[PDB]
DNA sequence: GGAGGTCGTGAGTGAT
DNA sequence: CCATCACTCACGACCT
């Protein structure tokens, strides 16, 4: 007979429950008004997954009543990255506010188009990311480009590089948590306290013209004992070819080339330290500047799988 | 033209599909609902959703101050402890001390952090716990903490001093593990034959420790009749600019026996200077 | 009859 | 204030 006025109540009922969700969503009402119904039904899923994952676990929360006024909500601002939590299939569970500093886009802004990690990162990395999320070893570190802001695309040369260091956690008893673990990660940008770095300056034959003084912590050598030593004299003979070919690439008929490599360096007392090494040229045939990132063998293996797949797809 | 209307059709289509897929992801990940096979009325789906979104609490942020805690403690792998500033007595520790340090959580409770650290680092640990009003309330220190199962692991701790809300002050901190990780062995030599590096696999093949061989000529461990042959092979390797040469000779073990060793060697040259950084030698026990 | 979900189309809007 | 492709609402016939 008459489907209008009858089928209307259905729509204005589901679009009233959506609205009773958005007035509950933990956001600020400066942006809680420009939120499409599609956002609410694509952004409240993340909150609901947070709720069901956390409320359904043993109270393994480290402390109880110590950081209990705002210090936990203040250290997050001072950390050199942003927290990111998701499922192995790519669906997010939490993204701290802090992302606004690092990608230039709000949490209310990135995930408003979609549900999953693959709506924020660059579609050129989707394969690589997927690889690392399918490969028991509770550790995973991989390097990835995230979509940036239009306010920082005007000032940075594209989408940001981000190191992603995390581990797959013990999933709670559930239906979707079954067979789908939860990956918690610290994600810091690499294109300029937990982010271990000693930095170095090399000449055109990778000799240590200078090094940061935090090297003593991760190698046992004072800066005094390392100056003018040959970097190939700190390497492990297995990683010889990798560093040599990256050094060739770094020495071309131009400058301004990034060179990625995961290597081992020999410490003072002789233990081998895993170093993710980002070499860039601060000038064509000028200086060599290297960011060094100490990592664990699991993280080194993950990042090597990354770079192997990348050089494969060149 | 003719498609400024039907493109709109598939646009609204993709919108409806987005919300169907989302309302299904709500129809898989809510407890009051995941306990069926009949995916109920979509309105009732959203209603069980609002039920589970009236569950817990939280100008604003996203999650409460025990979620962010678990998260920062899992991203920054390690444990969180809370010690009294003056007495050093352990008021509190998280269970994560067990997978990090292998000590049971009952052995940390009550004891002093001075017992759990290395004696040389005890004065340094006191220096950082002393409350003399030195931004300036955050502490950061590297010490050696006792491992369970002599046995010590380097721990980098970061925390801050707070009045507990003679234990008028206490340090609340997080401790991260500063991990940083047969028949043949590798060795590196300079142009002259002086050993610059040895793989610690030498202990097993020839019985010597690495520092027992660092800085000596490789010929002081060769057998007198074979010195000339090895010296000529080294001299040729230097000229072979990366080619792999192979020589056989009798090597003097640490128990003063003579082991037959097959050494494969090649120079490594630096891609810009072409100078011999070292001669890489893979030494294989053959007989 | 009575839910309950879809679809192509009409319109209100925040935007360069 | 006025087109413009693009969002993002609502609508009423019309299947399962």
């Amino acid at each position: 007979r008459s489907t209008k006025g009858a089928s209307k109540a259905r729509r204005d009922q589901i679009n009233a429950e959506i609205r009773n969700l958005k007035e509950l969503l933990p956001l600020a009402e400066a942006d809680k008004v420009r939120l499409s119904y599609l956002h609410i039904m694509s952004l409240a899923c993340i909150y609901t997954r947070k709720g069901v994952f956390f409320a359904g676990g043993t109270p393994l929360a480290g402390p109880t009543g110590l950081l209990s006024a705002q210090e936990l909500e203040d250290i997050v601002a001072a950390l050199p990255g942003f927290l990111l939590v998701f499922t192995a299939e790519g669906k997010l569970l939490y993204l701290s506010e802090s992302v606004s500093e690092h990608l230039g886009h709000s949490m209310v802004d990135l995930v408003a188009q979609g549900d999953s990690i693959y709506d924020i990162i660059d579609p050129a990395d989707h394969l690589t990311v997927r690889q690392q999320l399918t490969m028991l070893d509770a550790d995973r570190l991989f390097r990835c480009r995230f979509n940036t802001s239009k306010s920082l695309r005007r000032q940075s040369s594209g989408n940001k590089l981000v190191l992603i260091r995390g581990r797959f956690h013990a999933h709670p008893p559930g239906a979707y948590w079954a067979g789908n673990p939860v990956f918690t990660a610290f994600c810091a940008p690499l294109e300029p306290l937990f982010l271990a770095m000693f930095q170095s300056r090399h000449a055109k034959d990778l000799a240590l013209l200078d090094v940061s003084e935090s090297v003593l912590i991760y190698l046992g050598f004072e800066r005094s004992e390392l100056l003018c030593k040959s970097w190939y004299g700190l390497l492990h003979p297995e990683d010889l070819a990798q560093a040599s070919s990256q050094h060739y690439r770094l020495l071309a008929e131009s400058g301004d080339i990034q060179a990625e490599m995961v290597v081992r360096l020999q410490a003072k007392h002789g233990g081998w330290t895993w170093i993710y090494c980002m070499l860039y040229s601060e000038g064509p045939e000028g200086p060599i500047t290297a960011n060094n990132y100490p990592i664990s063998d699991t993280e080194a293996w993950s990042l090597r799988q990354q770079l192997n797949s990348e050089d494969t797809q060149a | 033209s003719k498609f400024s209307r039907e493109n709109h059709s598939e646009i609204e289509r993709r919108r409806r599909n987005k919300m169907t897929q989302y309302i299904t992801e709500l129809s898989d990940m809510v407890p009051t609902c995941s306990a069926l096979a009949r995916k109920p009325d979509k309105l009732t789906i959203l209603r069980m959703a609002v039920s589970h979104m009236k569950s817990m609490r939280g100008k604003p942020s996203f999650l409460t101050e025990q979620e962010l805690k678990h998260l920062i403690l899992e991203a920054a792998d390690g444990f969180l402890f809370v010690v009294a500033a003056e007495t050093g007595r352990v008021i509190y520790v998280s269970d994560s001390v067990t997978p990090v340090l292998n000590q049971p959580q009952s052995e940390w409770f009550g004891s002093t952090l001075y017992e759990q650290v290395h004696p040389d680092d005890v004065e340094k640990l006191r220096e950082q716990l002393c409350t003399s009003e030195n931004m300036g309330s955050r502490r950061s220190f590297i010490c050696r903490m006792r491992c369970g199962n002599a046995q010590y692991a380097v721990v980098h701790c970061t925390g801050y001093i707070k009045a507990w809300p003679g234990s008028k002050y206490c340090l609340v901190a997080i401790g991260r593990l500063q991990v940083t990780s047969p028949t043949e062995f590798l060795s590196r030599h300079n142009s002259d034959g002086i050993i610059t590096f040895v793989d610690p696999r030498c202990i097993s093949v020839i019985g010597y420790q690495p520092q027992d061989l660092l800085g000596k000529d490789i010929l002081e461990f060769c057998h007198p009749e074979d010195q000339s042959h090895l010296r000529e092979s080294f001299q040729q390797v230097v000229k072979l600019k990366g080619q792999v040469l192979s020589v056989m000779y009798r090597f003097r073990t640490k128990n003063r026996e003579w082991l037959l060793i097959r050494t494969s060697s090649f120079t490594f040259q630096n891609p810009y200077s072409d100078e011999i950084e070292y001669v890489t030698c893979t030494n294989t026990n053959v007989k």
